[PDB]
């Protein structure tokens, strides 16, 4: 996270930790929406153009963490991976489109004061809050900098744009699956996700009942922090009846 | 006020990795 | 049935540090 700060403790209960067993390091984060599954981004597990390719026995995940680094005894909680279920239609080959992947734990996690699932956006919830201007909030391990890690979770808030302005700051195809955030050059705040934010969970907090909804997944970006680029986030609800089918 | 993604279901260009700076 | 409402803010009627930001972006003016 670009021009964030530390997160609270107990802040983002729901963000999950992806943790390369070797070598050991950060590979994504992820976010707790049951007690037995977890959502990423596709793109943390299969990526071939860089020759990324991970299966269920390759990662851990770690939920209940603030510290990046130091094992928090009895606050927490590792899991291995039963299955893990990749979009079939995910487009690798060029844009990312569908861009979700869901893991299965191979044993639940009990909740406790850092461990809590997010909620999932229905129909209602998503028409409400996926409007230009209002606020989601990202969360991550992953760089201070374009290309120096934190020492803890990082959390920013960051403005959903219009789909013309997201569509005219990149040369990339932009599909109905994706939705970009970030703040415009002349709006005197900044702030975006970087490598090591990709797949966690970029969450609004719903006025109506107080809940806390994932509407998009750290997909990708230009840089980060750039003026005139934005940070896409694959649109969750639009591809909530495949998330249905797997769970 | 305006929509930032549509809210019905999932029913050429470029590739990310040949942007420079492409952040994933 | 129980997501989230997370146990050190919302279960206690606290709010964390830049939650209001949020609700005041949702707003319109
Ligand atoms: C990725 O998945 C498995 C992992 O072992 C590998 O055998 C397969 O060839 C790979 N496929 C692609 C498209 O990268
Ligand atoms: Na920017």
């Amino acid at each position: 996270i670009v021009e964030g700060s530390d997160a609270e403790i107990g802040m983002s209960p729901w963000q999950v930790m992806l943790f390369r067993k070797s070598p050991q390091e950060l590979l994504c984060g992820a976010s707790l929406i049951s007690d037995r599954w977890v959502l990423t981004a596709a793109h943390c597990l299969l990526y071939p153009p860089w020759d990324k390719n991970f299966t269920e026995n390759d990662l851990l995940v770690r939920i209940g963490k603030h510290s990046r680094t130091r094992y928090e005894r009895n606050i927490e909680k590792i899991s291995m991976l039963e299955k893990i279920y990749i979009h079939p239609r995910y487009n690798w080959r060029e844009n990312l489109d569908r861009d979700i992947a869901l893991m299965k734990l191979k044993k639940p996690v009990a909740f406790s004061d850092y461990i809590h699932p997010v909620c999932l956006p229905d129909r209602e919830t998503a028409a409400s809050l996926l409007q230009a201007g209002y606020k989601g909030r990202v969360t991550g391990w992953g760089n201070l900098k374009e290309t120096g890690q934190p020492s803890v979770l990082q959390v920013v808030n960051l403005p959903i744009v219009e789909r013309p302005v997201c569509k005219d700051s990149t040369r990339i195809r932009i599909t109905d699956n994706m939705f970009c955030a970030g703040y415009k050059p002349d709006e005197g705040k900044r702030g975006d996700a970087c490598e090591g934010d990709s797949g966690g969970p970029f969450v609004m907090k719903s006025p109506f009942n107080n809940r806390w909804y994932q509407m998009g997944i750290v997909s990708w970006g230009e840089g980060c922090d750039r003026d005139g680029k934005y940070g896409f986030y694959t649109h969750v609800f639009r591809l909530k009846k495949w998330i249905q089918k797997v769970i | 006020g305006e929509p930032g993604a549509p809210i019905d279901f999932d029913e050429g260009g470029t590739p990310l990795h040949e942007i420079p700076g492409i952040r994933l | 049935a129980d997501c989230g409402l997370r146990p050190l803010f919302e279960k206690k009627s606290l709010e964390d540090k830049t939650e209001r930001e949020l609700l005041e972006s949702y707003i319109d003016g």
